[PDB]
């Protein structure tokens, strides 16, 4: 476990040294901000239907009456441009605000505790996570448990012993090369089926798929 | 250097995004339309002389 | 989890059928361009929303021959290859309850058009089918890793124990449980068939989209104090110099409607994103696993759920213990 | 009779119309791949060998996999691995 952990970290370190997409999300936000700013300012050169985009080029050659009219046209234009910007800014803010709320939630559930909900802290089974500082954002390293290569075994809903139906506890009845055992679904460790690792309820004639088997009871070697 | 913005579709894109380099993908650069040909002019029957 | 990928030609909307008029638009520089950019951005998001929600499985699965598992009848949820339509009966029923385009192609005079999605309904159906088919056999490890066969009955027993009911109860009443499940499915089919409120939410989104477009176009007929809302009749009647005033006024009026339209679309998009985010979460926690948080996957105690393809949305079947 | 048009431009045999619009210059194959550059209506484009060129194809939905059902047997893991996923949010 420790070995894989250490290597996984090294693998990420290398990945983040040669890739170009890992922080695309952060760069995107920055790019959008730059575009919005340049758009607003650029419009200062817009004519907006005026005789000139420049106030000096209006006043310098027009009597105050007509000059004021042309200026007023210019002003109206520029005001609409700034209003447009701020509206868009609020919309952008709303999306980020939502992201921040999520990020706060993820730290709380993935870092400061251990998530039970699936596909929240990662695809595998959540074990651990660590925050890392990042420009205009947060980077998380999520450590998960992932099941590996499987094996085929035969199973059984219950086993019949001394005329009674025995049911498994947290594990499942599993059949290997001519021997029955009980083990947890998420791993493989074939335990002996014993009286204190099971329970009995109902007879064997009320169970579908029930098979004949035995249950160990320490009473016998003790007595 | 310089880009002739009317040479070909690729050059057009370069001018469109104000850059001599393109990373990847699909980009809209402009619209297009078909140009009309002849002139169809119609007047009333005309009987009144 | 989506809305129409609309698009508007900013040139043709503000002014067309004139080369004189067009000379005035140029005094506003790249305005037309950035407006177009914004609409495209939204359409791109609509694609993302769909993919995130549905593409939760790496591999596609095919539907088993057997539809009968442990007494449970899933034939109405799964697609049936027997027929030409690659959809479930439930899905077809759901679909039956709900500008320029192309199916032959056609174009309008209003400068409006709607783009197609990347993923068609059948492609989506393939995903929803794969998820149901997959989870039906893979159970708990479906999303976690390799798909490991678990007998349907064993999947159910595990989940009952999950809630807090000794598996013995399920086994004793297996027949009774299967019967109730099967009955409930038939119940839903009739409920959907004979109602008029199902999927009202999807119809609502569509209606809102149409209203926005209808409003945008209708206002083209507004004079805004100009001689006429029709550009072609201004030049003919009014001396060409002064006509520029009439035209610029009309341009200003119309530009205002585009700004309003695009603004509202961004707002609507935000609400949709929120929905899609929730839908994606539910997919993972209600279908690909067993949620424990109360009232997230239904009022009762969550046992199982299945996704179904839907006209611009997601429909979930929530199976609960009561 | 087209506006705009380019000084140096021609149309080859690589012309095919789809619901999402027609492509000119992109070839068309009878196979499928992961969607790289999307077009629409199930069609994507990418750059592949033939010497490389732009091709259009029907996108793959996912890997082709199938498992047999058994009401008698169960599959379980007999090993595990640990990995670390990187995620970023603004
Ligand atoms: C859990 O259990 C499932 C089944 O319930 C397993 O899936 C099966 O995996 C086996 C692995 O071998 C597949 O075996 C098939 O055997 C056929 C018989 O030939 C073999 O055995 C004879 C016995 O004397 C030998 O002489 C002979 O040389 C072979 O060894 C093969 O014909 C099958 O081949 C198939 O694929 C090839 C691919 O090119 C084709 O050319 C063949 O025509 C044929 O299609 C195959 O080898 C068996 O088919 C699998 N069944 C299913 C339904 O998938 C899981 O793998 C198992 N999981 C675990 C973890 O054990
Ligand atoms: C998991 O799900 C699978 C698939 O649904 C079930 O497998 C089936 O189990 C049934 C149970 O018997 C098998 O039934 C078949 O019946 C055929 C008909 O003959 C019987 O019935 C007549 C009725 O009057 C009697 O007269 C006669 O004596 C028999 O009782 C048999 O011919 C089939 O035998 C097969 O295997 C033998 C093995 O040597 C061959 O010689 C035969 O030619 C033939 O291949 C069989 O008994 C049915 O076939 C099973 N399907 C499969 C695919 O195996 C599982 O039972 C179910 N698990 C649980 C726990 O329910
Ligand atoms: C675990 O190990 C135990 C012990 O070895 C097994 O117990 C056996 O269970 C079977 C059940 O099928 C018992 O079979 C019994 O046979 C009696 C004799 O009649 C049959 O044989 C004659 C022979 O000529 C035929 O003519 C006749 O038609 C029958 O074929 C039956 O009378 C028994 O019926 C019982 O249940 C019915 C249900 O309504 C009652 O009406 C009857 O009165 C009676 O109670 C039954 O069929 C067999 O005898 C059992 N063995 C022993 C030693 O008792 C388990 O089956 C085994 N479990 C597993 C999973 O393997
Ligand atoms: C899951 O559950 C569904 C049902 O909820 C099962 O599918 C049903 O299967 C039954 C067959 O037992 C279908 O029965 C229908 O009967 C109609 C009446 O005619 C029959 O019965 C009268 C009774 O006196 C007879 O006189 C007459 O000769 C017939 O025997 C038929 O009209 C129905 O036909 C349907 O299919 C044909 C196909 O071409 C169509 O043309 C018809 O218009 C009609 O659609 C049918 O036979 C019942 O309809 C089935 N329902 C569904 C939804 O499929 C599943 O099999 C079950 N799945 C599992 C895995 O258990
Ligand atoms: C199904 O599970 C069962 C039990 O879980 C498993 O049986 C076990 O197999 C191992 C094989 O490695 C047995 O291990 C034994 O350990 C003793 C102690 O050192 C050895 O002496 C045994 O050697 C035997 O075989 C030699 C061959 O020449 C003989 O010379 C020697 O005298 C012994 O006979 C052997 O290594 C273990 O004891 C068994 N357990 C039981 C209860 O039998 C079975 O193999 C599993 N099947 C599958 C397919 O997984
Ligand atoms: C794009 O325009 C072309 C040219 O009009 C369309 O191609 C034409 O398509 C029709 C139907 O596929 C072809 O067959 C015709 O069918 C009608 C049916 O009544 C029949 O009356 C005609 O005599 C003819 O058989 C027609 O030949 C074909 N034209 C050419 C030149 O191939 C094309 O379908 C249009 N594309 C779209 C998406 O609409
Ligand atoms: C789960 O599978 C992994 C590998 O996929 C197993 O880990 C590997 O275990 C071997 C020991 O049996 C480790 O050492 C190896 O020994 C051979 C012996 O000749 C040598 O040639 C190799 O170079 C190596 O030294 C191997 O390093 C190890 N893998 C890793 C990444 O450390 C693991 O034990 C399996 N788990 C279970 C429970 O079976």
């Amino acid at each position: 476990i420790a070995n894989q952990f250490n290597k996984a970290i090294s693998q990420i370190q290398e990945s983040l040294t040669t890739t170009s997409t890992a922080l695309g999300k952060l760069q995107d936000v920055v790019n959008q901000n730059a575009q919005a700013l340049n758009t607003l300012v650029k419009q200062l050169s817009s004519n907006f239907g005026a005789i000139s985009s420049v106030l000096n080029d209006i006043l310098s050659r027009l009597d105050p009456p007509e000059a004021e009219v042309q200026i007023d046209r210019l002003i109206t234009g520029r005001l609409q441009s700034l209003q447009t910007y701020v509206t868009q800014q609020l919309i952008r803010a709303a999306e980020i605000r939502a992201s921040a709320n999520l990020a706060a939630t993820k730290m709380s559930e993935c870092v400061l505790g251990q998530s039970k909900r699936v596909d929240f802290c990662g695809k595998g089974y959540h074990l651990m996570s660590f925050p890392q500082a990042a420009p205009h954002g947060v980077v998380f390293l999520h450590v998960t448990y992932v099941p590996s290569q499987e094996r085929n075994f035969t199973t059984a809903p219950a086993i019949c012993h001394e005329g009674k139906a025995y049911f498994p506890r947290e594990g499942v009845f599993v059949f290997n090369g001519t021997s029955w055992f009980i083990t947890q679904r998420n791993f493989f460790s074939p335990q002996i089926i014993t009286t204190d690792n099971t329970f009995v309820s109902g007879n064997c004639d009320v169970v579908i798929g029930i098979i004949n088997n035995t249950v160990y009871d320490p009473l016998q070697p003790e007595l | 250097d310089a880009v002739d913005c009317s040479q070909n579709p690729l050059a057009e894109l370069k001018c469109s995004v104000k850059s001599f380099e393109i990373d990847k993908g699909i980009y809209q650069t402009s619209n297009f339309r078909v140009v009309p040909s002849g002139d169809v002019v119609r007047f009333p029957n005309i009987t009144n002389l | 989890v989506s809305m129409a990928k609309t698009s508007v030609d900013c040139n043709m909307y503000i002014c067309g059928d004139s080369t004189e008029c067009a000379n005035l638009l140029l005094q506003y520089g790249s305005f037309c361009t950035q407006l177009n950019r914004a609409l495209s951005g939204i359409a791109a998001e609509q694609d993302r929303n769909t993919r995130e929600v549905f593409a939760q499985v790496k591999q596609m699965y095919k539907t088993p021959t057997l539809k009968y598992f442990g007494g449970f009848n899933f034939s109405q949820i799964l697609p049936d290859p027997l027929k030409p339509t690659k959809r479930s009966f439930i899905e077809d029923l759901l679909f039956n309850k709900v500008y320029g385009e192309c199916l032959i192609c056609a174009q309008k005079f209003n400068g409006l058009t709607v783009l197609p999605p990347l993923l068609t309904d059948d492609m989506i159906a393939a995903y929803t089918a794969a998820l149901v088919s997959g989870t039906a056999t893979a159970g708990w490890t479906f999303g976690a890793g390799a798909a490991l066969q678990i007998p349907f009955a064993m999947q159910m027993a595990y989940r009952f124990n999950g809630i807090g009911v000794t598996q013995n109860v399920l086994y004793e009443n297996q027949k009774q449980i299967a019967n109730q499940f099967n009955k409930a499915i038939s119940q839903i089919q009739e409920s959907l068939t004979t109602t008029s409120t199902a999927l009202g939410k999807l119809q609502d989104v569509v209606n809102q989209n149409a209203q926005a477009l209808n409003t945008l176009v209708k206002q083209l007929s507004s004079n805004f104090g100009a001689i006429s809302s029709v550009l072609n009749d201004i030049l003919s009647r009014l001396d060409p110099p002064e006509a520029e005033v009439q035209i610029d006024r009309l341009i200003t009026g119309r530009l205002q409607s585009l700004q309003t339209y695009v603004t509202q679309q961004l707002i609507r998009a935000a609400e949709i994103r929120a929905s899609a985010n929730l839908a994606a979460t539910k997919m993972s926690e209600c279908v690909l696993g067993q949620s424990k948080r109360v009232d997230f996957c239904g009022k009762g105690y969550h046992l199982m759920s299945f996704p179904q393809a839907a006209p611009h949305g997601v429909v979930f079947l929530h199976v609960t213990y009561v | 009779q087209l506006t705009p048009a380019w000084r140096i431009y021609s149309t080859g045999n690589n012309v095919f119309q789809t619901q999402a619009g027609c492509l000119i210059g992109a070839e068309h194959v009878d196979t499928s791949y992961e969607c790289d550059i999307p077009i629409g209506a199930g069609i994507c484009a990418s750059y592949h060998t033939v010497q490389k060129s732009i091709v259009a194809y029907t996108m793959s939905l996912g890997a082709d996999s199938s498992i047999a059902y058994s009401n008698n047997t169960i599959a379980i893991p007999t090993n595990f691995s640990i990995s670390i996923t990187t995620e970023v949010m603004p």
